[PDB]
């Protein structure tokens, strides 16, 4: 993954250098942001069945047509993979909050999204549903630094979605 | 590239559930200490040619062996290998403390470096003294508290002891 | 007949390597279309990237775009490809320097190196100047030019010899090559280790 | 590159004079043979290597203009 | 990278004689069935999505330890490298059944599959039945009659099997 | 080996699509062409010997001054040799109407002809009036597509030589 | 746009060399292949209308949740623009007919079309089916070749837009 | 690479000591016989396609079994490959001759040809031949003083059959 | 890998995928004609060396003595030992590539990696300059005529390597 720390130390890297003042500014950064962050991911964490629940809800409301059969929001087991996607998005959602980045999310999602999207039909426009239902209820959920962050991971996620 | 931070999600998705607690709370006691470990690093960079004039100086001083003709660092070029060796060695050592993980250190220096020396010709046990002389200039400078307020370091000293010492045992 | 039978092309597939003699090299010369532009990039990427895959997420559409108008040549695309960053993720972040250079050779000329003569020389490149300056080093190397030229896609030199190569290159990628499937990632392990450098310890010596 | 000095691209517009087709056809065409007038765009970094190499083709510039300042 | 045309060729000058008139006759039949090849290798292309959705639906309802995390397809990056090989080896089956016969994969694509998927940690089984599985939804596309002119394929429909099991008996 | 199928092949593999209307429609021609050419090839065959000692003979009435005792030309086993190098360019060439494309003769005489002859001297006009000689048989012995096809080939054959 | 012969040339061009066989057959290829297209051309000439309605009745119906207010397929601007653009798709399709090759279709709907896709909310599988209704009507209309190769057109229409 | 003054220099720096009278006249004995040297290896590049014409002569005059079909010269761009060979192998020995030292003939020349001949299926002993007839051809050229002061080259002789020896128990 | 007249003809006329030209030729004869001068020198050189690696060490101790003072990295008796090797060496090596007829042994044995040793060691080169100065002077009368020039000129591209 790609953390601030890792690109640090792979571009002072890159031109045979040690570190300087600004990389170690940035490290200094990460750090005191990291706690705002901790607290973003320890919320996401005690919610996420109800996250899970509620984003499946809202996918419902907008998207009921999904659910009638012959359609692939119909059958329980498709409605259990939805909710093991969504969690699964939210789990790297909070990898994303504790890097101070993207560099996990990009490795496991955005790494051939479009692809498995293209091969078994699974329109991007549901998961930027789940993921501005979840931008919406973590309105209530979070506030301040924290709220502010994870927002920003979520709807960097959406836009890599759009 | 891996750092303990980045291992530990890892094993969260080995396992595929979310961070824990108390995994997440060492985290966060080790941002606040990061400050501590950025500090160590500026003075493992600021005294970097410092330490590895003094490493080198105190190396040829004990081995006389490579300064002689057919010694391993005989030609101005290699013992100008050697030189930019150590370096490499303590700068890889430093992004493997910046990581807390020596998997960037792995990857970088360890994974191919022993049987390179081997086709060489290079004796492994002249590198880790090498490297034992590093971690001792190392620790001088560190160990010193100037131009900076003072506190516990030594699980930084000790962190980076320890990297010199796989290091160490990687080579040879 | 022979008692023993040899086909046209048998040293080709006896060696793990035979349609990369068949298979031409590609150039983008004039005007063209999409599909192979297409054709050319995905020959250009398998080419580059020691057979990983390259994910579609990972290419910048600024560069590719760029090339499409052509103001640049190909060969500008290829030096703005190596400084991408998944370039260095894959090769210069999992591997040794040494194996680095081995799979640069092998990667941007097509051949494995001469002489460790050559990697020494090229360690000290990359010591004195950074990352990018060796990749510039290559890119900007005459022989590279003359025998691939602006406008040629790099391929596999190799398995064929080169006006005044060193028989140990032939040797070299041989056992570096090993067929299609194989891949340069951090997986595999082989992408890792300097296969070469053993054979290279020979070379200074007699 | 990022620094100052590395911006300031400077566009190259480049003839293949008579010297340069002389070297590349005793050389060998093992490239198209290209028409004689193209520019080039040569950013300040490897403004000097550009045309360094030209003139060990042969070739010789038509004019230099600096796309930044 | 041989057809049967280019083949038959070859070993008629590894003999060093003339080709055989009952071999001309066997190339002549092979220009009969040609228009039958041609469209079998049209509908293999045209059906390419919907054949690799379908065999993707198999797999993954008769396996699903390939999904779990750490799964060795699991993250999105790896599934689509999971399902981008089998569509590969649909590509050149497809170039095979143009080409009249199973040289060129063997010649290039599964070279070196073997020890990549070992080096991968690939379990081979895994990429087997995936291969059957592609091999029952070809198979499926090819019996299908939509708008070709009626004919017996039979020969063309053993033949491509005959590279479907080949390829997969080559992945062990 | 070298052949409309074959370059096809390549272009589409290395190339990375699936094919379309363009190749397949190359593929029809050949596949039908294939009946001429291939009963072309035939007649070559049936009629070979004639064609490659009536060149030798050509050759000489055209060459006598390369017969005489002291000269190259001279020699038993060079005649005889002469007889099967001509043999295998008629081989060659049968191969070439056979596969339907011009690979055969790149791929084997093609394929450095040139400097093998200005190592061993071999003048390729002698082989040229052999093939004039072997055009105006098959003038006669063949007929309508299959003769223009096989004079096709044989004139490229004749540029290779050129 | 590119022909048969475009290629051809471009690739003759490319190594610098006079054309031999292959390209040559290509030409007749597609000389030969004309006429079936020129019936095609015909056909399509005649029906348009009719095969555009149909396509705007077809689209609204099997996707049923599209026609209702509040959505994309609602608004009269909306099928006006969806008639146009299957009166432009067929027209590109006559000229890949007329050119027996992909070079006008290509070069004029396929370029840079999925970021299109998803950059006007503009659904491919609308256009997917769009051509599958003229699937249907070319699968009566014409017969023989021409069907043939304009059903191969508007296939490679689907796969790009697949 | 290192020719014979380079090895003298490299052989005093293992032994790190300066050079003795002795090394300095066997050098000069060298440098004055460097005349007769390059009137050698004129000989060699003057008739160099003739030699290596006439020795493919006898080699295939010598051995049938491979111009005829199924042999690894047969397909007539073998041709090419084989008198390629013969030409760069003279050639390289020719760089040896000029320079007095073999050196560079291991290097440029046969550090790993073995290997490739045997992966391409070349029986080197084949090749063996070819070289020894490479110098009975050459010889004939050596001892012709046409247009040059005769003399006694019979250590430059010497000197090159043992290259021909040293590249025959090399490709062997 | 040294490079010399015959070594570099050889490198040159493989990298052409040539033989040898009448250039190359000729060079070698020049070469072979020029090498005994050089032996001249080198053999003249190696008689005295004594001398003047002793007159060396005290000219470079004469142009900065302060460096002999106590406290600095050149005062102490190691440090003595040390210049006198490094001097001997620096002569050992111009003697070879006097020996070879071309700097490339001088080149790869100090002109590589020389510098860093130099910032390394905060040796700066004004101390060997000195050395090769008073190496030059005193060879001035050693030899004569073509070997003269000879080892000036491998002396003074040591200098420009160390300048
Ligand atoms: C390739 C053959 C070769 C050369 C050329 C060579 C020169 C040389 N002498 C050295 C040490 C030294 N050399 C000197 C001599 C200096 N004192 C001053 O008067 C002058 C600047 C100069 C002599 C005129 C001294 C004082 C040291 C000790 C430096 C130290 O260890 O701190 C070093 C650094 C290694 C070490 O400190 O052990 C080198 C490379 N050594 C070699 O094996
Ligand atoms: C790296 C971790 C990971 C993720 C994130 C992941 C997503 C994912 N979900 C899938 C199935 C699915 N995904 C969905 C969910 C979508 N379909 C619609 O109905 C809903 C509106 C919408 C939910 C918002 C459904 C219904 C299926 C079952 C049918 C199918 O697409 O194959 C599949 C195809 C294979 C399978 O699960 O059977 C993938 C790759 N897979 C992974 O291994
Ligand atoms: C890297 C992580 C990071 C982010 C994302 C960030 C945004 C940010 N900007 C802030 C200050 C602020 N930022 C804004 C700007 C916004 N408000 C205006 O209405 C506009 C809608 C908009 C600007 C176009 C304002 C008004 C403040 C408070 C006043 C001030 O600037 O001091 C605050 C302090 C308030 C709080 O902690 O809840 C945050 C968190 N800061 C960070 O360190
Ligand atoms: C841009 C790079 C950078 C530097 C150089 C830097 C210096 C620095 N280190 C700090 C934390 C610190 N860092 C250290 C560690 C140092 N003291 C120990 O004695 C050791 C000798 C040594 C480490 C080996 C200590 C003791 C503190 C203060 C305790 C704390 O973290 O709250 C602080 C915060 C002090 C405060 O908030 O009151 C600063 C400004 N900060 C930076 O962002
Ligand atoms: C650096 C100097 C150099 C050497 C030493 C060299 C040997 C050499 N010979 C080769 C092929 C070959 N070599 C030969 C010649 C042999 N086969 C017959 O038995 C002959 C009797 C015999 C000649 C003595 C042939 C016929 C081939 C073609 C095999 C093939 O293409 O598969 C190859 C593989 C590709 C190639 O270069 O053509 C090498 C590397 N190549 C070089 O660039
Ligand atoms: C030229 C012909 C060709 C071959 C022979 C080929 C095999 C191949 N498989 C690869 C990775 C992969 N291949 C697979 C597929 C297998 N593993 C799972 O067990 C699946 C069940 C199974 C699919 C049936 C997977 C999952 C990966 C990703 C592994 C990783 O690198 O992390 C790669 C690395 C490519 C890259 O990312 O740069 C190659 C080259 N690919 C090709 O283009
Ligand atoms: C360095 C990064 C980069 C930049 C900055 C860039 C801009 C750019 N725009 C171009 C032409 C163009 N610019 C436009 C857009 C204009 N025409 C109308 O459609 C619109 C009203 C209007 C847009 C608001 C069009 C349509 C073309 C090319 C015409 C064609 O496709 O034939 C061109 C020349 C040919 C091309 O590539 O399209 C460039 C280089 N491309 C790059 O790779
Ligand atoms: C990123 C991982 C990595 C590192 C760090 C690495 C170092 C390294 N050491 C090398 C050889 C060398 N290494 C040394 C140093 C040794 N000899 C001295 O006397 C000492 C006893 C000892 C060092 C303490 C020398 C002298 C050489 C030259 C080889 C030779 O002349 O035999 C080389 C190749 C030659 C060159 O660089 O020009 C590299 C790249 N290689 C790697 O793949
Ligand atoms: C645009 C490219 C193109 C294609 C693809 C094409 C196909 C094509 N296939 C044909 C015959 C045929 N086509 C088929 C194949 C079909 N019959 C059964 O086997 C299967 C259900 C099915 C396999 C897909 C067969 C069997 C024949 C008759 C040949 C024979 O039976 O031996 C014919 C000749 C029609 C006739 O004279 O009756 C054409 C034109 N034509 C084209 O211009
Ligand atoms: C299949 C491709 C193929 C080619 C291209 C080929 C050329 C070829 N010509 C040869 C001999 C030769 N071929 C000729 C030319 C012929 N004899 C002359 O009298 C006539 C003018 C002429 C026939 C009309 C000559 C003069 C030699 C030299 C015979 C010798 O000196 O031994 C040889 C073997 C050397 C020998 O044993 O004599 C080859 C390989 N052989 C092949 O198998
Ligand atoms: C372009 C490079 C170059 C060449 C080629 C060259 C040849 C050469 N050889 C010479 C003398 C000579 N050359 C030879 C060598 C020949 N005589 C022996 O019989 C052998 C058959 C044969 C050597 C294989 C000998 C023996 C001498 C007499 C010099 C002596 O007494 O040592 C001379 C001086 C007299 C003359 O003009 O002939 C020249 C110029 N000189 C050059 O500068």
């Amino acid at each position: 993954s790609r953390t601030v720390i890792t690109e640090v130390i792979a571009t002072a890297d890159s031109q045979g250098r040690f570190l300087n003042s600004t990389e170690l500014q940035a490290a200094f950064g990460r750090f005191e942001r990291a706690v705002p962050a901790i607290e973003a991911a320890r919320a996401l964490t005690k919610n996420q069945d109800a996250l899970v629940k509620g984003a499946v809800q809202a996918v419902f409301k907008k998207f009921p047509y999904v659910t009638q059969p012959g359609e692939k929001g119909y059958g329980d087991s498709n409605q259990a993979k939805c909710a093991r996607d969504i969690g699964y998005y939210l789990r790297f959602i909070t990898y994303s909050l504790v890097a101070s980045g993207t560099g996990p999310l990009d490795d496991y999602v955005i790494a051939g999204l479009r692809e498995v999207n293209r091969a078994f039909n699974l329109n991007p426009l549901w998961y930027i549903e789940a993921l501005n239902y979840i931008k919406g209820e973590t309105g209530k959920l979070l506030s301040g630094q924290s709220k502010t962050e994870a927002l920003l991971y979520i709807d960097h996620a959406i836009n890599a979605l759009s | 590239m891996n750092d303990v931070f980045t291992r530990a999600i890892a094993q969260a998705d080995l396992k595929g559930s979310f961070l824990l607690e108390s995994d997440l709370d060492k985290l966060a006691s080790f941002a606040k200490e990061g400050v501590k470990r950025l500090d160590a690093v500026a003075a493992l960079t600021n005294n970097a040619p410092a330490i590895i004039s003094d490493a080198a100086h105190k190396l040829f001083a004990e081995q006389q062996e490579l300064i002689q003709p057919g010694g391993n660092a005989y030609p101005h070029r290699r013992m100008a290998a050697c030189l930019r060796d150590m370096e490499i060695i303590l700068r890889y050592v430093s992004y493997a403390l910046l990581a807390g993980d020596a998997s960037v250190l792995d990857d970088r220096c360890l994974n191919g470096l022993r049987e390179t020396y081997n086709a060489l010709g290079t004796p492994t046990q002249s590198v880790a003294r090498a490297v034992q002389l590093m971690k001792d200039a190392a620790m001088v400078h560190l160990k010193s508290t100037a131009n900076v307020t003072v506190g516990d370091c030594s699980s930084l000293y000790s962190e980076a002891a320890t990297y010199f010492d796989k290091a160490a045992a990687s080579i040879a | 007949p022979s008692p023993l039978e040899q086909t046209n092309t048998y040293g080709q597939e006896r060696v793990q390597a035979n349609a990369v003699l068949e298979t031409p090299q590609v150039t983008l010369r004039a005007p063209f279309t999409e599909e192979q532009f297409q054709g050319a990039l995905y020959a250009i990427y398998k080419q580059v990237f020691g057979n990983t895959y390259v994910m579609e997420s990972e290419r910048p559409a600024t560069a590719e775009s760029q090339l499409r108008d052509g103001r640049i040549t190909v060969r500008g695309f290829i030096r703005l490809l190596a400084k991408s960053d998944t370039y260095k993720a894959r090769f210069f972040n999992p591997a040794t320097q040494t194996r680095f250079i081995e799979l640069n050779h092998k990667l941007l000329l097509g051949r494995a190196p001469y002489d460790q003569a050559e990697i020494s020389r090229h360690v000290a490149l990359y010591t004195s100047q950074g990352y990018e300056a060796e990749i510039d080093s290559y890119l900007d190397s005459e022989e590279y030019q003359e025998c691939f030229g602006e406008d040629t896609v790099p391929f596999f030199r190799g398995f064929t010899s080169q006006p005044g190569q060193s028989t140990e290159a032939f040797n070299r990628m041989v056992t570096l090559y090993d067929g299609y499937a194989t891949s340069d990632s951090e997986w595999d392990r082989g992408g890792q280790s300097a296969r070469l450098t053993d054979s290279l310890a020979r070379s200074t010596m007699d | 590159a990022i620094t100052t000095q590395g911006k300031r691209i400077y566009k190259i517009t480049v003839s293949e004079a008579g010297a340069y087709a002389t070297n590349k056809h005793r050389t060998g065409y093992r490239a198209p043979i290209r028409q004689s007038n193209y520019t080039l765009t040569v950013p300040y970094d490897r403004f000097l290597p550009e045309m360094i190499r030209l003139h060990q083709s042969g070739a010789k510039i038509v004019n230099v203009t600096s796309v930044i300042s």
